[PDB]
C-alpha cells in the first residue's frame, strides 16, 4: 500500500513568502493532532526547523522588535517549547475513550555552527531526544554520521518497561556500548599524539571493538536490501554479539593470551560477526534469531578453543 | 524563596531549597527582559542578571535571632558544558562552591554521576567536626580526594608508560578508584547512605593502604579508625 | 606582538583554538611527565654503563690473564691456531625487543650452542678453561653492549621527546594563546562594539521619533 | 635483524681478537668471509683498519655488536661516525693488552657529556 | 634633465583639512588623465589611499551615516573601484592619434598592520598588483620588505609578450625563484619545529639559495649609489645569476657531492653572487652584462672544479 494513503504532506518552499514559512509546521501539527484525536499514531517530520526560526527572525526584522541572541527572537525558546509540547501519548478529548500520540521529528539544519546557533540550543532544552551530527563522520563520508557523544535520548528510563518485556538484557547492553565508544574514544584522544606502542592489550581491544562497532553497527547505508530497515530484534541481536565478541576477548586477554595473536586467530569470527549485519531482516525473526544464536555460539566456543 | 524563608525565619524550621534548572530560568529572563525595548548583554541574557542570581541566592543561610536556615541547592544546565557560559560563570561568583556532574562519567554507567575532582564546596569546614558529623569527617574526604586524584591520573599515565611502569602507589590507587567509582560514588537510585554509614564506607575503601600511604590523613585518627 | 596563526577570526575558529589549546596542554604535561619517566631510566642505564665500563677493564684483563695461561701450558702462541680453526658462531646475540617504560628498545641474549666446539677439541685442558673464562667474559660484555645499545636508543627517543616538548611549549602553546587572546580580545570585542554602536544608533533615532511623534 | 656473532676488530693487540676467538668466531662459507679482522699494531694501515671498519658496520647487514679492542684510539673519528646508528653494529672497545681507559670511549664519553 | 620638471605634486599633511583629502586624489587622478590624452605615459602616486577612506568615514560619521566594516561608508568600495578604473593604456580622444596611460600605484595603511580591514580587501579586489609589505621584515631592517608569499601581479601573462621581444627567459626565471621561495618558506616553517638534522642535501641547497636571494636580490637599499635604481637588465641579469647558481649547486649535489663541504669550497662564488648587486647601473649596460657573463663563467668553472 502506498505511503501516501498513510501520509499528508506540507509543502513550503523557499520561494514562498515568510508567513506561510512560519505557519507550515503550524498547519502540519494541527493535522497531526487532528488525526491523533482519532487514536492514530502519528509521526510529524519538519524539515529544515531552522528555516522556521528563519522565518520567525525575518518576520521580526520587519516589525522591527528588538531580537535577542544574534538576531533572534527572544520568544524563539518559548515558541519551539509550545510547538515539541503539543507532541505527546495522548488521551483523546471526546468518547469513547482513545489513545492517539503524535511524534515530532524536527530537523535543524546548521549554519556553520553546529550547536552554537540559537535554535539548536532551545531545542537541546526542549526536545527529549537529541541525535546531533558529526561532522567528522560526514566529513569521512559515514552515514548516518550522527554524533554518539552529545546525542542523547533521555526515555531510556522511561523504555526499561518496554525492554523488561521483550528484550530485557537491551538497556545494560546499550549502556556497555555506551561506555566502550566513550572508553575507546577518550584512549584514541591521547593515543593521536602518542603512538599506539605503550597501550596494554584490554586498550587495544577496546580500540579496535570501537571500530568494529562504528564500521559495522552504527553505520548503515540505508539503500541496501539489508539493514534499510533494522528491526529492532536484529539490532538486539547485533548488539549481544558485538558484546559478546568484546567482553570475550577481553576475558581471553585476561589470561595469558596474546591478542595480536589472537586477533589473528578469531579473525574468522571478526569477520562473522562485522557480516552478522548482512542478515536479510525479511527472513523473519525467528530464523534470524536462530542464526544470530549460532553466531554466538561460534563466537564463545572459538575464543574458548583461541584461549589455551 | 519566599516560602523557603517564610518557613525558616518565622516558624524556625531547617529549610532545604532545592531550585532545578537555572538555565530555563535564564532563558524566562532573556524573554522578558527582550520583550520589553532592551538592549541584549553579553550572549543576550540581560545585563542585570548578576543582580537577580544575586538576589534570588542570597535569600539563604542562618540568621541572627531566627533559629531557622536555608540552604539552597540550585541546579543548573550547561548550555555548552563551559564554565564560561555567562549562567555557571555567575552562579559561581554568587554561591559558594559547586558540585560537578560529569558528562563522561554518566556515559560511563555510573550513578550518581558527580566529578569529585572539579567539584568543591565553599563552607566544607564547619560542617565537619567532633559533635558536627563525625570526627574522622575531613581526614578521610581529604584523603579521598587525594587517592582519587593519584588514580586519575595514573590511570591517564596507563596509555603512555604501560601498567609495569608504575609504582604500588598507581597499582594500589587504580583498584582504589575502581573500587570507589563502583561502590562509593555509584549509589543506588532509592539507597539512603546516612553520613556515618558512607564515613565507613570510606573508610573500609580507604582500608586499601597500610596506615602509612595514608599522607593526608593525621596519626591520631588512623590510631582510633584504621583498625575495625 | 607575539604570532597568529593568519586564520580569519570566526567564533567556530575560536572552538578549534580552544579545543586545540587544551590539547596542548594536556599533550605538554603527557609528554612532560613521560620525558622525566625516560630521564629516570636514563640515569639508570647511563650509571650502568659507567659501573659496567670501570668493571670491564678488570674483566677483559681477567681474560687474558686466562688466555696467557693456557699460552703458558701450550708453550706456543695458539693465537694463530685458534684464528685459523674458526668454523662457525658458537656464541650469537639474540636481538630481541623489550618494552622498557613504552620505548621498544632491543637487547641482546646469548646463543651459548655447546654443540659447536670447533676450537674445543684443539690444544691442551687450559684451553677448555679458558675457553670457559672466556665465554663468561663475552657473556658479560654481551650484557654491556645490550646495555649500550639501549642507552644509545634512549638518548635518541629523550632527545626527540624533549625537543618536541620544549618546542611545542615555546612555540605552539605560545602562539595558540596569542591567537585565542587575539580572536576574542579584537575580533570579539569590536563586533560586540560595533553592534552595540548600530544598535545605541537605532534606539536613539527610535527614541527621538517616537518623542516628536509623541 | 638477522642475529649476528660479535664482530672482532682488534689492531692494538690480536691477543684480545684470539681470545674472543676461542670464545667464539664465525666465517662466511660462501663468501669466504670472516668476522675477525685482527690487525698486528704497526703493520696494518688507518685506512685498511678504516675500511674494515666500513665493511663490518655499515657494509654488512645483520644484527652484531663489534668490539674495537681500544685500536679505534688512531680510527677515533670513524668511530664516532659510526656510533651515529645503533644498528645494524654496535661498537664496543674492550680492554686490550694496551688498558681502555674510560677517557678515550666514544660511548663513555657521550655518556660524560650528558651528565 | 631635472626629474621634477616631470613631477607635479598634490599634497595635504595629516593636520590639514580632512575632507580635501578627496579633492586631492580626485585633481591628481585627472591631471593624470589629462596627460594621458597627450599621449604620455604618464604614472600616477596616491601617498596614503587609506587617509582618503578615513576622511570619507570622518564626513560620513559627522553626517550620521550608517555604518560599513568599522565605520567606513558603504560606498568606499563603489568610490575605490571607480576612481581605480579611470587607470588604463588607452587611446586618446580626438586626432591625431596617441596612446597614453595612467598606471595608478596607490598605498594603503591598515590599521595596526591587519589587511583585514574594509579599505584594503576593497582595494585588493579591484587592483591587478598586490604589493603587500611585511612588519617583520621592515623591523629588521629588510627592504622593500615585501611579504613575497602573500604579494602577486596579474600582468605576469600580459607581459609575456614584451619578455619574449626583450628577455625571453624572464618569465622561466621568474617562476623558477618564486617556486624557490615557496618551496624555502615551506621547509623554514617546519625546520624551526623538527631542527636543522634530517635534512636532504638539495633541501639545504634550497634553503641556502632561498636566503641568499632574500639577503641580496629582494633587498634593494635604495639609498645607495648601486641600489637606487636596478635597470631591467640588470634585474635579469641577476636572477639569471642566481638561478644559475642554484642549478649548479643543485645538479653537483645530485652527482655525488655533498652540500656541507661544496659550500665552504665555493664560497668566493656564493659572495660573488652576494656582491653582484654592488655592480653600478650607471657603468652602462654593455659593461655590466660583460660583468654578469664573467660572473657567471667563473661561477660555472667554479663549480667543474668542485666537481672533480
Amino acid at each position: 500500500e502506498p505511503i501516501m494513503k498513510r501520509t499528508t504532506l506540507v509543502a513550503n518552499t523557499s520561494n514562498m513568502p515568510v508567513a506561510a514559512r512560519e505557519a507550515s509546521i503550524y498547519t502540519g501539527i494541527t493535522l497531526a493532532e487532528y488525526f491523533r484525536d482519532q487514536g492514530k499514531n502519528v509521526s510529524m517530520i519538519a524539515d529544515s526547523s531552522s528555516r522556521w526560526a528563519e522565518a520567525l527572525r525575518e518576520i521580526s526584522g520587519r516589525l522591527g522588535e528588538m531580537p535577542a541572541d544574534q538576531g533572534f527572537p527572544a520568544y524563539l525558546g518559548a515558541k519551539l517549547a509550545s510547538f515539541y509540547e503539543r507532541a505527546g501519548k495522548a488521551v483523546a478529548l471526546g468518547s469513547p475513550d482513545r489513545t492517539g500520540s503524535v511524534s515530532i521529528v524536527a530537523a535543524v539544519s546548521p549554519a556553520g555552527g553546529d550547536f552554537s546557533d540559537p535554535v539548536t540550543t532551545a531545542t537541546l532544552g526542549i526536545t527529549q531526544v537529541f541525535w546531533g551530527l558529526d561532522k567528522k563522520l560526514a566529513q569521512r563520508k559515514h552515514f548516518p554520521s550522527i554524533n554518539t557523544s552529545v546525542s542523547y535520548s533521555k526515555y531510556t528510563n522511561v523504555l526499561n518497561k518496554f525492554y523488561d518485556s521483550n528484550y530485557p538484557e537491551f538497556p545494560v547492553l546499550r549502556d556497555r556500548m555506551k561506555e566502550i565508544l566513550s572508553n575507546a574514544e577518550e584512549l584514541e584522544q591521547v593515543v593521536q599524539l602518542v603512538g599506539k606502542s605503550a597501550l596494554s592489550d584490554s586498550d587495544k581491544i577496546t580500540l579496535d571493538v570501537a571500530t568494529l562497532i562504528k564500521e559495522d553497527f552504527l553505520q548503515q547505508n540505508g539503500y541496501s536490501t539489508y539493514d534499510a530497515f533494522c528491526p529492532i530484534w536484529k539490532t538486539f541481536d547485533m548488539m549481544r554479539a558485538f558484546i559478546s565478541y568484546h567482553d570475550e576477548a577481553q576475558k581471553a586477554v585476561a589470561n595469558g593470551a596474546n591478542w595480536s595473536k589472537l586477533a589473528d586467530s578469531t579473525g574468522d569470527v571478526k569477520h562473522a560477526v562485522s557480516s552478522s549485519k548482512f542478515f536479510e531482516p525479511s527472513r523473519g525473526e525467528k530464523e534470524v534469531h536462530g542464526e544470530f544464536e549460532k553466531l554466538l555460539s561460534t563466537m564463545q566456543e572459538r575464543f574458548a578453543e583461541s584461549t589455551d | 524563596l519566599t516560602t523557603a524563608e517564610y518557613l525558616a525565619y518565622q516558624t524556625e524550621r531547617h529549610v532545604l531549597t532545592i531550585l532545578t534548572d537555572m538555565s530555563s530560568y535564564a532563558d524566562a529572563l532573556r524573554e522578558v527582559s527582550a520583550a520589553r525595548e532592551e538592549v541584549p548583554g553579553r550572549r543576550g541574557y540581560p545585563g542585570y542578571m548578576y543582580t537577580d542570581l544575586s538576589t534570588i541566592y542570597e535569600r539563604a543561610g542562618r540568621v541572627e535571632g531566627r533559629n531557622g536556615s536555608i540552604t539552597q541547592i540550585p541546579i543548573l544546565t550547561m548550555p555548552n558544558d563551559d564554565i564560561t557560559h555567562p549562567i555557571p560563570d555567575l552562579t559561581g561568583y554568587i554561591t559558594e562552591g559547586q558540585i560537578f556532574v560529569d558528562r563522561q562519567l554518566h556515559n560511563k554507567g555510573i550513578y550518581p554521576p558527580i566529578n569529585v575532582l572539579p567539584s568543591l564546596s565553599r563552607l566544607m569546614k564547619s560542617a565537619i567536626g567532633e559533635g558536627m558529623t563525625r570526627k574522622d569527617h575531613g581526614d578521610v574526604s581529604n584523603q579521598l580526594y587525594a587517592k582519587y586524584a593519584i588514580g586519575k591520573d595514573a590511570a591517564a599515565m596507563k596509555a603512555v608508560v604501560g601498567e609495569e611502569a608504575l609504582s604500588i602507589e598507581d597499582k594500589l590507587s587504580l583498584e582504589f578508584l575502581e573500587k570507589f567509582e563502583k561502590t562509593f560514588i555509584t549509589q543506588g537510585a532509592y539507597e539512603d547512605r546516612t553520613v556515618f554509614e558512607s564515613l565507613d564506607q570510606a573508610w573500609s575503601l580507604l582500608r586499601i593502604y597500610p596506615k602509612e600511604m595514608l599522607n593526608r590523613i593525621s596519626p591520631k585518627i588512623l590510631d582510633e579508625f584504621y583498625d575495625r | 606582538s607575539g604570532n597568529r596563526e593568519q586564520v580569519f577570526p570566526t567564533r567556530m575558529t575560536l572552538g578549534l583554538m580552544k579545543t586545540k589549546l587544551k590539547g596542548a596542554n594536556q599533550g605538554y604535561s603527557l609528554l612532560k611527565r613521560k620525558s622525566e619517566a625516560l630521564t629516570k631510566r636514563f640515569r639508570d642505564i647511563t650509571k650502568r654503563i659507567d659501573d659496567a665500563k670501570q668493571k670491564m677493564g678488570r674483566v677483559m684483563q681477567t681474560a687474558a690473564f686466562s688466555l696467557a695461561e693456557v699460552s703458558y701450558a701450550t708453550g706456543e702462541n695458539i693465537g694463530y691456531q685458534v684464528q685459523e680453526s674458526v668454523s662457525t658462531a658458537r656464541f650469537k646475540v639474540r636481538a630481541r625487543q623489550e618494552n622498557v617504560s613504552g620505548v621498544y628498545l632491543s637487547q641482546f641474549e646469548s646463543y651459548i650452542d655447546p654443540e659447536i666446539n670447533d676450537f674445543r677439541l684443539t690444544g691442551l685442558g687450559r684451553g677448555g678453561q679458558q675457553v670457559q673464562r672466556a665465554k663468561e667474559i663475552y657473556s658479560r660484555a654481551v650484557e654491556t653492549l645490550v646495555e649500550l645499545a639501549s642507552l644509545q636508543t634512549a638518548f635518541i627517543i629523550l632527545d626527540e621527546v624533549i625537543k618536541v616538548t620544549n618546542r611545542r611549549v615555546n612555540a605552539i602553546e605560545h602562539v595558540i594563546i596569542p591567537r585565542t587572546e587575539n580572536t576574542i580580545a579584537y575580533i570579539n570585542s569590536e563586533l560586540d562594539e560595533l553592534d552595540r554602536e548600530e544598535f545605541y544608533r537605532l534606539k536613539k533615532v527610535q527614541e527621538k521619533k517616537q518623542n516628536e511623534t509623541a | 635483524a638477522e642475529k649476528r656473532t660479535l664482530i672482532a676488530v682488534i689492531a692494538d693487540e690480536d691477543t684480545t681478537t684470539g681470545l674472543l676467538l676461542a670464545g667464539i668466531g664465525q666465517i662466511t662459507p660462501e663468501t669466504q668471509e670472516k668476522n675477525f679482522f685482527v690487525y698486528q699494531e704497526g703493520k696494518t694501515t688507518k685506512e685498511e683498519i678504516t675500511d674494515k671498519f666500513n665493511h663490518f658496520t655499515e657494509e654488512r647487514d645483520d644484527i652484531a655488536i663489534l668490539l674495537i679492542n681500544q685500536h679505534i684510539a688512531e680510527n677515533i673519528r670513524a668511530r664516532v661516525d659510526s656510533f651515529t646508528n645503533a644498528f645494524p653494529a654496535i661498537l664496543e672497545i674492550p680492554s686490550k693488552d694496551h688498558p681502555y681507559d674510560p677517557e678515550k670511549d666514544s660511548v663513555l664519553k657521550r655518556v660524560r657529556k650528558l651528565f
